[PDB]
RNA sequence: ACCACGAUCAAAAGGGACAAGCAUCAAGCACGCAGCAAUGCAGCUCAAAACGCUUAGCCUAGCCACACCCCCACGGGAAACAGCAGU
RNA sequence: CCCCACUAUGCUUAGCCCUAAACCUCAACAGUUAAAUCAACAAAACUGCUCGCCAGAACACUACGAGCCACAGCUUAAAACUCAAA
């Protein structure tokens, strides 16, 4: 379970898959501002080894430290695709959406 | 919680709910369409926070 | 014994969801009849015009 | 409003269009040098990549070509 | 285009259409109407080809089908007025206009992304990540760059032979 | 003491974090990835400030850096108080 | 400044140049007329949200650098010396 990696869980956004089994995840955090004491985004891009190429750009994922990095700048994994772009499955119901409406009725599997 | 990565979601399903990735790899799916932000807030510190004797240890 | 009890909450809500579903359901059907009632008489008075 | 603020631009603006027509030969001379110094410059900049590169001359068929004349 | 013979999108659904005086079908056919007529029916043809409900017009795939035959049209007129700069306008604000609207509809329904791009032919492309001029200087030292890296690599490699062709003479 | 499958302390290595001013420093020019290898792909950083110039010991139970100069010190220049007192 | 004559120019075509007191000197979007209505004047006073911009005067629509079909050009744009005001 140990890992010489700092990050052990992070999630974010596919913004690049040009590279072969290496996704591009850009991953954001909040950040205090100290004088305005507001909080702020603050991104970093993180290499995720893709074994089955199946990132799209734009999809959500779930990240998950190596035990080493693998190369110089992959040190995760890609453990799961939390939203597909543009095919989003609702977890509280199970159904397939498109934004704010749904694909499939939640009556219809009752 | 200032190493707790936290990150909001726009319009993406019908309905609001929470998320969260514990290190083991298990998720929490917290649904709180219905309820008041009052109502979230004790509900993610029963299930996830450390309560009172713990913290007061510390 | 709270993942438990976190994903019995997440049943209770989903009954309510189902409930509140059903009840818009028979609301968009009567409004949905009405439409096309009166999507039908000026589609009609439409074609009549026409023809 | 009065437009002493603008008058006192006004001349400005006027006694230097004067210096530049008075001068014009003299700037022309001056704006060549520079556009000589300024592609050797630019001249030296793509040889000190190659150079750095390991290459001992420029990539074959490479030639500088000349981006600051008017022509 | 359709033919001319085609007729008016109101006139196409009158019982007994088929049966008047052929001078009758010249007067209610595209061929004596204005070029905005015409669009109606390609409008009308995109419509029962990709998407699945041809008579909600308020979904984000009629917008975009509705948005592609004005740009077709713009393209059109641009063909022969070289000058409009009021037209040119209007079109690349329409095709930014369906960009936003296919980003939109790429992230919401895929599966109806890839409909609209395959029915009106649209090409989808991402955004530049930085916008800033690529001057004269920057053009000239950004091609010497990569000249400088490709012989970089054909001397790389022809060290890897002549290593290899000493090592085995050692043996 | 000696072994301590241990504790303490703490290098190298890996991950993360970490000064100021100037954007009239805006592009850097190989800075990536895959593969056991051969080799393949063409990527990587950057206006959320890369690259660069200038200034400055620091976050002070103290810490960092330096130890005549050439970042280093085989070698060379050369012959060393930035130990105390002193000139 | 007044009178006369006439040219570049005003026009067309094809390319450039990219400026204005380009100012209705009043940014876009949403909302209000109640409270304290509000320095003055101007075209009543405000709220939410966002982007752009500003921080004594003058030097300065300048110098330098950079970009540009611009070569007496345009855009971006400082500092030193000076004053206790503007
Ligand atoms: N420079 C970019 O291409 C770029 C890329 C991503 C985001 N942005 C966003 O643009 C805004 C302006 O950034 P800045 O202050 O560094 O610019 P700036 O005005 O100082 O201009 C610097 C460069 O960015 C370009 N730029 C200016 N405004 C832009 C805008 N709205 N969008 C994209 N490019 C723009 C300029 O053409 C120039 O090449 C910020 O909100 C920034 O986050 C800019
Ligand atoms: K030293
Ligand atoms: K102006
Ligand atoms: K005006
Ligand atoms: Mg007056
Ligand atoms: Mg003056
Ligand atoms: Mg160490
Ligand atoms: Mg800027
Ligand atoms: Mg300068
Ligand atoms: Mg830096
Ligand atoms: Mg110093
Ligand atoms: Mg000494
Ligand atoms: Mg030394
Ligand atoms: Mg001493
Ligand atoms: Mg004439
Ligand atoms: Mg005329
Ligand atoms: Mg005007
Ligand atoms: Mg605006
Ligand atoms: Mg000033
Ligand atoms: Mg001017
Ligand atoms: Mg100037
Ligand atoms: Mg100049």
């Amino acid at each position: 379970v140990r890992s010489s990696v700092h990050a052990r869980w992070i999630v974010g956004k596919v913004i690049g898959t040009k590279m072969q089994k290496t996704a591009k995840v850009r991953v954001t955090r909040l950040v205090l501002d100290p004088y305005l004491l507001k909080y702020f985004n603050k991104r970093k891009t993180y290499f995720a080894h893709d074994a089955l190429q199946q990132c799209t750009v734009g999809d959500i994922v779930l990240l998950r430290a190596l035990p080493v990095p693998r190369a110089k700048h992959v040190k995760h994994e890609l453990a799961e695709i939390v939203f597909k772009v543009g095919k989003v499955i609702d977890p509280v119901t199970g159904k397939p959406c498109a934004g704010t409406t749904y694909l499939e009725s939640p009556l219809s599997s009752e | 919680n200032p190493w707790v990565q936290i990150m909001m979601f726009k319009n993406m399903t019908p309905s609001p709910f929470l998320r969260f990735y514990l290190d083991s790899g298990e998720q929490v799916l917290v649904d709180v369409e219905t309820k008041s932000n009052k109502e979230i807030m004790e509900h993610i510190r029963k299930i996830l926070g450390k309560n009172e004797e713990t913290l007061r240890e510390e | 014994e709270l993942m438990a009890w976190n994903q019995a909450e997440n049943r209770r809500l989903h009954e309510l969801r189902i409930a509140r579903l059903r009840q818009e359901e028979r609301e968009q059907e009567q409004r949905q009849a009405l439409e096309q009632a009166r999507k039908a008489e000026e589609v009609q008075a439409w074609a009549q015009r026409k023809e | 409003k009065n437009v002493l603020k603008i008058r006192r631009r006004k001349m400005n603006h006027h006694k230097y269009r004067k210096l530049v027509k008075k001068t014009r030969f003299l700037r022309r001379k001056v704006q060549e040098g520079r556009l000589r110094r300024k592609q050797i410059k630019f001249e030296k900049d793509l040889r000190r990549i190659w150079l750095k590169a390991g290459l001992k001359e420029a990539p074959e068929g490479w030639q500088t070509p000349k981006i600051y004349l008017r022509g | 285009d359709p033919p001319p013979s085609t007729l008016l999108k109101d006139y196409q659904n009158v019982p007994g259409i088929e049966k008047v005086d052929d001078v009758v079908k010249r007067l209610l056919s595209l061929e004596m109407a204005n070029k905005k007529e015409m669009l109606k029916i390609k409008q009308e043809q995109f419509m029962k080809k990709i998407v699945a409900n041809p008579e909600d017009t308020r979904s984000l795939e009629a917008r975009i089908i509705a948005l592609s035959v004005k740009i077709r049209s713009y393209e059109e007129h641009l063909e022969k007025h070289r000058k409009d700069k009021a037209h040119k306008r209007y079109l690349l604000m329409s095709i930014d206009q369906r960009k936003k609207m296919l980003k939109n509809l790429r992230n919401t329904n895929y599966d109806v992304f890839e409909k609209i791009c395959w029915g009106l032919g649209i090409e989808y492309t991402f955004p530049p990540l930085y916008y800033r001029r690529a001057h004269r200087r920057f053009v000239t030292k950004k091609a010497l760059c990569i000249r400088v890296f490709q012989e970089t690599q054909k001397l790389k490699k022809r060290r890897r032979a002549l290593k290899a062709a000493a090592a085995a003479q050692k043996q």
